[PDB]
RNA sequence: UGAUAGAAUAAUCUAGCGAAACCA
RNA sequence: UGUACAACGGGGUAUUGUAAGCAGUAGAGUAGCCUUGUUGUUACGAUCUGCUGAGAUUAAGCCUUUGUUGUCUGAUUUG
C-alpha cells in the first residue's frame, strides 16, 4: 500500500529526469543548427583566414546558448 | 623424519632411555642438506640417559617409530605417536628380547630379527 | 577527467553486498572513468592508490562502514590535493532487486551503451540566499562544481548529441536534507520531443556529513551535524 | 577397503585422509585435515554439530535400522561363491534404497508437529485480546 | 638448449614410428585435449619387486578423446633435397570448424574457403582421381589430414585443429584408398590405440619460462574409455555405475562425455591444451612396457576442494536428508 | 618584477635551448 | 541473426560451521510471591536445546544451463 505511494514519487522524479533531458536535447539541436546556418551564410565566407572565424563561431555559439538558457 | 641430532625413544628392554642420533648410515651427499632418518633406517645413535654402560658409546639402531606422516605404497598417510628406535648390532640382530610399542611394517619387512623381536607390528 | 571507485576498510571489503554496488557504479560511469578489470582489490593495499593513481586518474570514490555503528559511508575525493566529501548512505538498493521488483529490458549488458552519462541537477543549488546561512549556499555551489567537474566538461554546441544513452539525476529537496542519485537509460520516440526512460542500476539516497581535505582525514574543512 | 573417518564417520579411501597411531596400536583415520586438526586439539565430535557423532547422538537421522544388520566386518572368511555375489549386489542396492526411504520418512515425522505447535501458539496470539 | 618459445601451441611431430607394411592400414598418432589428473588404485604384478601382488596408488593423466575425422591426405615423394609433398587431396564437405581454421575473420568473412574445390566433385572426380592415382604411383610415404570434433568438447574455441599423420600400414595405394573411404568419416582410438600401450606425448608446456615443445615418452595407457559407457569410473572391483568425470567435474576444464585415454604418470602442458598422443618409436620390452595392468578403484572426487565422496548418491546416502 | 617550461601530487617523459674535448 | 554471444537466474561441486529470530524449565544461583513445597512457581540468569550440515561464500582462472533479458559495428591494406 505505502510502497505504491513511494513509486508515485519515484515516477515523479523519473518524469523530472525526462523533462530537462528533452529540454537540453532540443537546446543543443537548436544551437548547433542555428550556428551552423549562420556561419555557413556569411561568417565563413568573408575573411576565411580561420584565425578570425573560430572566434566568431564561439561567440555565436555562446550567444545562442545564452538565449536558449535565459 | 629425524635429521642428525635427534632424540628418539628406546623400545627394546636393553636399558637405554633415549637414543641421540649423531650419524645416518646410507645417506646421500648434498651440500647444506641434513641426513634424515626415517622408518626402517639403521643410524648411529648415542645414549643420553639410562645405564651409563650404554651411555658414552654410540650404537647402531633401527628406527621403529617416526611420527612424521609418510606415503605408504597402499594409499594411506600415517605416522606413529612418537619417535622411537631400537639399538642393535650392524648385523641387524637385536639386543633387546622384546620390543615394546608398535613397530613399522616396512621396518619389520626390512629386518627379519627385528620382526623376530617385534611384539606389536603397526 | 578520469575517476576511481574503492571500498575502504575491512568491513567494506568483507561485505559481498557492497561489491555489488562497486560493480554497478563501475557499470554506470563513462568509458574514460571505466575502472573495469579492477574488480579484485587487495587486502594489503590501504590508501596506496594515492601513489600510483595520480599518474593517470582524478576524483576517487571511497566506501567505508564504521566498526561501531551499522552505517556505511561514501566519500568523494580528488587525487590532486583538494576536498573530500563524506556522506552516509540511505536505502541501499540492489540492481538485481530492481530487476525482480520490475522487469525492464535493460541495455547494461551490450557494448552499444559504451558512452558517457550526462548531468541533471534537480534543484541541487540555489544562487539566491533563501536563508540566514550562506555557507550552505557555498556548500551547494562547491558541490555543483564537483558534479560538473567529475564528468567531462561539455560546452554543448561542441558536443555531439548522437550519444545520449546514459543520463543521471541528483534529487535534492532542501527540506528533506536528502540527496538521491537515480539514473535511467533513455529511449527515443521519433516524433518531430518525446523521450522514454527505464531504470538501469542502483537507486540511492545520501546525507551530507562533513568536508575534509582531498587526502582523507587530512584537514576537516566543514562540519555539518 | 573403505574405512570410516574417526571424526566424520565419512568413508575413507586410498589417498584420502591422515592416520594417527598411538602407542597402543590403535589406528585412527581422518578424511581431511579438518578432522585431523580437530583431533589434534583433543576435541569432542559430540560438540561439533556437523559431524555424525552429534547427528547420531542428536536424533536428526535414525541410527538403528533393520537394514543395518547386513553391513558388518566378518573376521571368519567365507569360501568363494560366485552365485552369492550378484545376490549381495542386489542386496546392497536394494537395502540402500530402503535405508534412504526410511531416513526420509523418518524426517517426514518431524515436520508435521510444527503445524500442531504453530496452531497451539497462534491460538495464544488470538485468545488473549 | 636455448629456451625460445614454441612456434605453434599445437606441437609438431618431428618423427614417426617405423613403417611395417605387414600390418593393416592404421594411424600412428592422435590429437586429444588433456582434462586433468586423478589417482588410481591398482595391483602391481612385478616379480623381483617387493611390491609384487600389492595394491599401488598411482597418479594418472586423462586426455579427453573426441573421435577424430579424416578430411584429406598428403603424399610426400622423396627428393634428393628431402621430403616434398607433390600435392594434397581434400574431401568435399568440411565443417565450419575447419573452414574457420583457415580464416582469421570468420565472423565477418563470406566463408569462401573451399567453394571451387566442391566443384571438383561436381565432376566425376577426374582431376581428383587422377591425383589419387598419382599418389598411388608417386609419393612413397602417405600422411592423412585429420581434425577433431571440438564442438563435442568443453573447449571455448570452436575452431578445430588440423594435423598430418603418417600412415604406417601397408600398400600406398591401399593407404590412399583407405583414406578415400575414410574421407569425412570418423576414427576412434579404439581402432588405433589400445590398453597397456606405451605411448609418447608431444605437447607445449605451461608458460607463465615455459611454452616449449616437449616430448615425454614411455607412458603406459591405463584406460581406453568409451564415451557411451556410464561405467567409465568403474572396475570389476569398483562396481559403482559412475563415469570418469570428477565430482564437480574436471577443474577449469569441463567434463568428458566423449571417449578418453587415462595414461600413467604426468605429461607436459596444462589442461585445455592440444596434445599429440603418438605410439612408441620402437617396441619397448622393458617389462615396464609389457605389463598388463589391472585397475582396482578410480578416484572421481572433487579437486575443487577436499572431496569426501565419489558419487552424489553416496553423498546423499551418508548425509541423509537435508533441510533443503 | 623575476625566473627552462609542460606533465608525472608540489617526489620519468615531452617540448624548448644547446656545448666542448677530439678529429694522416 | 545463431546448439551465437553476453548480464542475470537456476542446478551441480566444494568451503566455513548451526545465521538472524522464535520457544523453554535446561541452567550454577540471587531476590520475589504465597498455596513453606516431598521438582510450588514467578522475575534476572554468561550459557544450553529444538526450529538448523543450519546460515554465509562459490570463480573472479570451477562445471552446467530447453528460464528471463539485451546484443551483432566501424577504420585501414592487396590483385
Ligand atoms: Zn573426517
Amino acid at each position: 500500500e505505502n510502497i505504491r505511494k513511494v513509486l508515485e514519487k519515484e515516477t515523479a522524479l523519473r518524469k523530472i529526469a525526462q523533462k530537462g533531458a528533452v529540454k537540453l536535447f532540443n537546446a543543443i539541436l537548436a544551437t548547433q543548427v542555428k550556428t551552423e546556418k549562420e556561419v555557413s551564410e556569411n561568417l565563413s565566407e568573408i575573411k576565411n583566414k580561420e584565425e578570425k572565424k573560430e572566434l566568431i563561431t564561439e561567440v555565436s555559439k555562446e550567444k545562442f546558448l545564452d538565449l536558449v538558457k535565459a | 623424519g629425524l635429521p642428525v641430532g635427534a632424540i628418539m625413544n628406546c623400545a627394546d628392554n636393553s636399558g637405554a632411555r633415549n637414543l641421540y642420533i649423531i650419524a645416518v648410515k646410507g645417506s646421500g651427499s648434498r651440500l647444506n642438506r641434513l641426513p634424515a632418518a626415517s622408518l626402517g633406517d639403521m643410524v648411529m645413535a648415542t645414549v643420553k640417559k639410562g645405564k651409563p654402560e650404554l651411555r658414552k658409546k654410540v650404537m647402531p639402531a633401527i628406527v621403529v617409530r617416526q611420527a612424521k606422516s609418510w606415503r605408504r605404497r597402499d594409499g594411506v598417510f600415517l605416522y606413529f605417536e612418537d619417535n622411537a628406535g631400537v639399538i642393535a648390532n650392524p648385523k641387524g640382530e637385536m639386543k633387546g628380547s622384546a620390543i615394546t610399542g608398535p613397530v613399522g611394517k616396512e621396518c619389520a619387512d626390512l629386518w627379519p630379527r627385528v620382526a623376530s623381536n617385534s611384539g606389536v607390528v603397526v | 577527467p578520469k575517476s576511481m571507485v574503492i571500498r575502504v576498510g575491512q568491513t567494506s571489503l568483507a561485505n559481498h553486498s557492497l561489491n555489488q554496488l562497486v560493480k554497478d557504479f563501475r557499470q554506470i560511469m563513462q568509458p574514460h572513468t571505466a575502472i573495469k578489470l579492477k574488480e579484485r582489490k587487495s587486502n594489503k593495499l590501504k590508501d596506496f592508490v594515492v601513489m600510483c593513481g595520480p599518474l593517470g586518474v582524478t576524483h576517487l570514490f571511497m566506501f567505508t562502514q564504521s566498526e561501531k555503528t551499522g552505517n556505511v559511508s561514501l566519500k568523494i575525493a580528488r587525487t590532486p590535493q583538494g576536498p573530500t566529501v563524506t556522506f552516509q548512505v540511505l536505502d541501499y538498493s540492489l540492481g538485481r532487486d530492481i530487476k525482480k521488483f520490475l522487469k525492464r529490458p535493460k541495455s547494461l549488458n551490450n557494448d552499444d551503451v559504451l558512452n558517457p552519462p550526462l548531468l541533471v541537477l534537480n534543484g541541487f543549488s540555489t544562487s539566491k540566499r533563501s536563508g540566514e546561512d550562506d555557507q550552505d549556499v557555498n556548500v551547494e555551489k562547491v558541490i555543483v562544481s564537483m558534479f560538473q567537474n567529475i564528468f567531462p566538461p561539455l560546452n554543448p554546441a561542441r558536443t555531439s548529441l548522437n550519444s545520449i544513452k546514459r543520463v543521471f539525476m541528483i534529487n535534492k529537496d532542501r527540506e528533506t536534507g536528502e540527496i538521491s542519485m537515480r539514473h535511467y537509460f533513455i529511449d527515443i520516440r521519433e516524433v518531430e520531443k518525446a523521450i522514454k526512460l527505464t531504470e538501469l542500476g542502483p537507486r540511492l539516497t545520501l546525507k551530507l556529513v562533513k568536508i575534509e581535505e582531498g587526502i582523507c582525514s587530512g584537514k576537516v574543512l566543514h562540519h555539518e551535524f | 577397503r573403505i574405512y570410516q573417518c574417526h571424526f566424520c564417520s565419512s568413508p575413507c579411501y586410498p589417498g584420502h585422509g591422515i592416520m594417527f597411531v598411538r602407542n597402543d596400536a590403535k589406528e585412527f583415520r581422518f578424511c581431511r585435515s579438518k578432522c585431523h586438526k580437530a583431533f589434534k586439539q583433543r576435541r569432542n565430535p559430540r560438540k561439533l554439530k556437523w559431524t555424525k557423532a552429534f547427528r547420531k547422538a542428536a536424533g536428526k537421522e535414525l541410527a538403528v535400522d533393520s537394514t543395518l544388520t547386513f553391513a558388518q566386518r566378518r573376521n571368519v572368511p567365507v569360501r568363494y561363491n560366485r552365485e552369492l555375489v550378484a545376490t549381495t549386489l542386489k542386496a546392497m542396492a536394494r537395502i540402500e534404497e530402503i535405508r534412504q526411504k526410511r531416513e526420509r520418512a523418518f524426517y517426514k515425522n518431524r515436520m508435521r508437529g510444527n503445524k500442531e505447535k504453530d496452531f497451539l501458539r497462534d491460538k495464544k496470539l488470538v485468545e488473549s485480546n | 638448449l636455448p629456451r625460445k618459445r614454441a612456434a605453434s601451441i599445437r606441437a609438431r611431430v618431428k618423427a614417426f614410428p617405423k613403417d611395417d607394411r605387414s600390418k593393416p592400414v592404421a594411424l600412428t598418432s592422435f590429437l586429444g585435449y588433456k582434462a586433468g589428473m586423478t589417482t588410481i588404485v591398482r595391483d602391481l604384478d612385478r616379480p623381483g619387486s617387493k611390491f609384487h601382488k600389492r595394491e599401488v596408488v598411482e597418479a594418472v593423466t586423462v586426455v579427453d578423446t573426441p573421435p577424430v575425422v579424416v578430411v584429406g591426405v598428403v603424399g610426400y615423394v622423396e627428393t634428393p633435397r628431402g621430403l616434398r609433398s607433390l600435392t594434397t587431396v581434400w574431401a568435399e564437405h568440411l565443417s565450419d570448424e575447419v573452414k574457420r581454421r583457415f580464416y582469421k575473420n570468420w565472423y565477418k568473412s563470406k566463408k569462401k574457403a573451399f567453394t571451387k574445390y566442391s566443384a571438383k566433385y561436381a565432376q566425376d572426380g577426374a582431376g581428383i582421381e587422377r591425383e589419387l592415382a598419382r599418389i598411388k604411383k608417386y609419393a612413397s610415404v602417405v600422411r592423412v589430414l585429420v581434425h577433431t570434433q571440438i564442438r563435442k568438447t568443453p573447449l571455448a574455441q570452436k575452431k578445430a585443429h588440423l594435423a598430418e599423420i603418417q600412415l604406417n600400414g601397408g600398400s600406398i595405394s591401399e593407404k590412399v584408398d583407405w583414406a578415400r573411404e575414410h574421407f569425412e568419416k570418423t576414427v576412434a582410438v579404439d581402432s588405433v590405440f589400445e590398453q597397456n600401450e606405451m605411448i609418447d606425448a608431444i605437447a607445449v608446456t605451461k608458460g607463465h619460462r615455459g611454452y616449449h615443445s616437449r616430448t615425454s615418452i614411455n607412458h603406459k595407457i591405463y584406460r581406453v574409455g568409451k564415451g557411451d559407457d556410464e561405467a567409465n569410473g568403474a572396475t570389476s572391483f569398483d562396481r559403482t555405475k559412475k563415469t570418469i568425470t570428477p565430482m564437480g567435474g574436471f577443474v577449469h576444464y569441463g567434463e568428458i562425455k566423449n571417449d578418453f585415454i587415462m595414461v600413467k604418470g604426468c605429461i607436459p602442458g596444462n589442461r585445455k591444451r592440444i596434445v599429440t598422443l603418438r605410439k612408441s618409436l620402437y617396441t619397448n620390452t622393458s617389462r615396464k612396457a609389457l605389463e598388463e595392468v589391472s585397475l582396482k578403484w578410480i578416484d572421481t572426487a572433487s579437486k575443487f576442494g577436499k572431496g569426501r565422496f565419489q558419487t552424489p548418491a553416496e553423498k546423499h546416502a551418508f548425509m541423509g536428508t537435508l533441510k533443503k
